[PDB]
């Protein structure tokens, strides 16, 4: 007998996303579209979409383009419906239901049993940390062969848990030094970094061209990580 | 101008897709296909397109069955625009399903010269059609395949089959394929699997 | 050698949801944890959260915990950062980074090239079709006969459903091409007409019947229900 | 009250997990269980709890090796908690890796009485400490295994090791496993690979 089981009830914040699933058994799983549908409290049925687990193809309801992925695995003959930017008129019954009639597709002959999704604020391994960098100065300009130094201040004692990344304009940050005055790997010597508790610095014993870039400090203490606001360092 | 495309072909390979190839003719330039579908019986309008046989696909939950339904290839290059012939379908003479699969292959106690044969039916199949199948038995020795075929009705949950006319203690290699009672398409045989007869003739 | 190569830009309108993919090739995926930060143009650097390949851990920045979703899929070393709720001041490139130095965990070692998201007013079946049903709500009584209607915008020929619901139970599909009864349905219900109007009769009511009743059409995508007749007892 | 937690006993599984096991003790009423860890040379906590051998993990990024880290298992129930001893440890002596993998074995050229063994570390293998060895070999006809150690420098690239000593035109079955040099868990063996003597003394 076909059977579709819903996973249990969801309470979300405001701008969250939740993710539903529909488990499927006693049937081949990719011969049969599943539609997902809701009803908020006391109101009529809006359809959301469909996929084709035999090939992923979907379809949705222009009215959450932006918004509904259905997913489909045929390993576990699951079928899944994420809606994401959560308000609270997304509070409703989220159902799937199969589409079964050979001579009626786009009808809905077996349902789940439904998955409530309610949007509240009473919805929703963090290191409660709460450290703040700041850099200074926040831009310098020099000449080629200067010895120049920057400073970040930690708002907490932090031991020597902090990083200094280069960025080159247009690139991804490159790590320069950690645990305060460890260089990390590809880093030339003219680098370096020192102090502890709250106040570090880096330190370019003699600055080439590749080095006129934006330096940024991070505490790697506990999660939440967080960054200084940079350092550019500009020519004359 | 592109070919007219001719020689359209189409399978229904049910509950996964239905496919239509073509001739397209000589590619002289890059020519875009859009293959026009109408079904539900004249009611709706599909369309799967490609690019330099040729072939395109439409899937559920854009097929019914039963249907009618036409295909027209319209192929278009630089040069312009040109359609094919209009095609006539019935969806229902051209669904392909899946091998069936024989889990038992022994005689029934007593009755002598006869084999029984139960398979399950494919997993997907449409429950609101008459099955014909045909099945094909050699010894283990035998070159040539003889073949025996039969109909099984919709409604008909027995699917067995007594294989009588053989011979006594003899070892027949046995494979089997179905399709709805309507189409063209059999299926691809199924595995072969193996069974003996009971000694004696009484 | 160590490579974090993400999937390319994004553009998308205020409210929506943004995911962007980071795969990793050169190394173990499980073995590392993955980081995500993002970098406003012209602005500094902010972490958004990690995850743990591994066993699927997550850890976010908890001024964006609620709309961001970290997921890694160790089959395919990918890893995956969602931003639900998108608003302008989302514009921003976004990096994926490995933690890679054994004696300086929470670094971030080796990075993405980066993915820009912008967050702009610039970020199927193709019907238009409306169902309206009459009454929203009526009062009878057992054994009276019944009809509920259904108008479509559009000629959807016979293309037209009912379904039944129960308090507190999911939708059952009662009739669809207009007149067809559904699997295991009582024969007092049946559905007539073409076109723009259709309808459920009930011949005689019984007390399982007393339902929020719902047309739909079935003709192309995307779908759309009438708003309901509740049959409640007089 | 609980019995006090003992017999710590912890193993860093690299770039896995760092689970600790204890001797939890007598089951009078249901027992929480929390693992006070203290990492980073003092400087950073963490904890698990489980309840009801018993058994508690951590994980990356909350892991730094070298380290000399504590543990401390807490036990509560209905009377109060208790506490174990306190526990000092130094993870890259309990770190345990996944086996190599050898890919050939086989004579240098025109070299007697010696196999050369060349391997891949495992696929998680910390780069920053030097590694220690075990190869162990037999005849085929053997129903016994020889050993001998070998270590390799962290910054020593050559993954090979000449295996000498050993008969003329013999096939060999080999073995291999490895740890970091501080560590008392070697990996299980690698899978066995066969390989062969070249014939006569000389070397030519
Ligand atoms: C920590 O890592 C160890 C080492 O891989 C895990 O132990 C393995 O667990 C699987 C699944 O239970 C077993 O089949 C293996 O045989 C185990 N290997 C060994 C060496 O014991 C362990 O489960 C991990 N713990 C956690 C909580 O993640
Ligand atoms: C349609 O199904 C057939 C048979 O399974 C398969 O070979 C073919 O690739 C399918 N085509 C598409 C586009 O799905
Ligand atoms: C479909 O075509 C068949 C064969 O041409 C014809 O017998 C039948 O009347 C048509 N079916 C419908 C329902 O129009
Ligand atoms: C702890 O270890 C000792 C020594 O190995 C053993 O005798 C004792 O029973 C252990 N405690 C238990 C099993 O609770
Ligand atoms: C870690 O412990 C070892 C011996 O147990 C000691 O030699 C070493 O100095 C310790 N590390 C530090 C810096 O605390
Ligand atoms: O070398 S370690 O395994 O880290 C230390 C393990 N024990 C201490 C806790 O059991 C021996 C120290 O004398």
């Amino acid at each position: 007998q076909v059977q579709l089981v819903q996973s249990g009830a969801e309470v979300k914040k405001p701008g969250a996303s939740v993710k539903v699933s529909c488990k499927a058994s006693g049937y081949t799983f990719t011969g049969y579209i599943m539609n997902w549908v809701r009803q908020a409290p006391g109101q009529g049925l809006e359809w959301m979409g469909l996929i084709n687990p035999y090939n992923g193809g979907t379809d949705y309801n222009p009215q959450f383009q932006d918004r509904v992925t259905i997913t489909a695995d045929k390993s576990t003959s699951t079928a899944y419906m994420e809606l994401s930017s959560l308000r609270s008129e997304d509070t409703a019954v989220y159902y799937c239901a199969r589409d079964g009639y050979d001579d009626g597709p786009y009808t809905l002959e077996t349902w789940g049993q439904g998955t409530l999704v309610t949007v509240s604020s009473g919805g929703g391994g963090g290191g409660g940390s709460d450290i703040q960098m700041t850099q200074s100065p926040s831009s310098l300009s020099a000449s080629v062969g200067d010895r120049v130094t920057i400073t970040c201040q930690a708002s907490e004692d932090i031991y020597s848990f902090v990083a200094w990344y280069q960025q080159k304009p247009g690139k991804a940050p490159k790590l320069l030094i950690y645990n305060a005055q460890t260089e990390a790997q590809g880093v030339p010597s003219r680098f370096s970094g020192s102090g502890s508790g709250t106040d570090f610095t880096l330190t370019i014993s003699s600055l080439q061209p590749e080095d006129f870039a934006t330096y940024y400090c991070q505490h790697h203490y506990d999660s939440p990580l967080t960054f200084g606001g940079g350092t550019k360092v500009e020519i004359k | 101008l592109p070919a007219k495309p001719e020689n359209i072909s189409c399978v229904y390979y049910y509950r996964k897709n239905l496919t239509c190839t073509w001739s397209p003719g000589k590619e002289t330039s890059y020519t875009q296909y859009t293959v026009k579908r109408t079904y539900a019986f004249g009611e709706k309008h599909d369309n799967c397109t490609t690019n330099s046989r040729a072939s395109c696909s439409f899937f559920l939950p854009r097929i019914t069955i039963p249907d009618n339904y036409t295909i027209e290839v319209e192929a278009e290059n630089g040069d312009g625009v040109i359609k094919s012939h209009m095609t006539y379908w019935r969806l229902e003479n051209i669904a392909k399903t899946e091998p069936p699969k024989i889990f038992r292959v022994k005689p029934v106690l007593g009755i002598k010269r006869m084999i029984q044969i139960e398979w399950i039916k494919p997993e997907l199949a449409p429950v609101s059609s008459d099955l014909k199948y045909t099945l094909r038995f050699r010894t283990v020795n035998s070159t040539s395949w003889m073949e025996v075929n039969f109909a099984k009705n919709r409604k008909d949950k027995n699917q067995t089959y007594n294989l009588t006319g053989l011979q006594p203690f003899t070892e027949y290699v046995i494979a089997l394929r179905c399709a709805v009672k309507e189409s063209k398409f059999w299926s691809d045989w199924s595995q072969e699997k193996m069974g003996m007869t009971e000694e004696g003739t009484s």
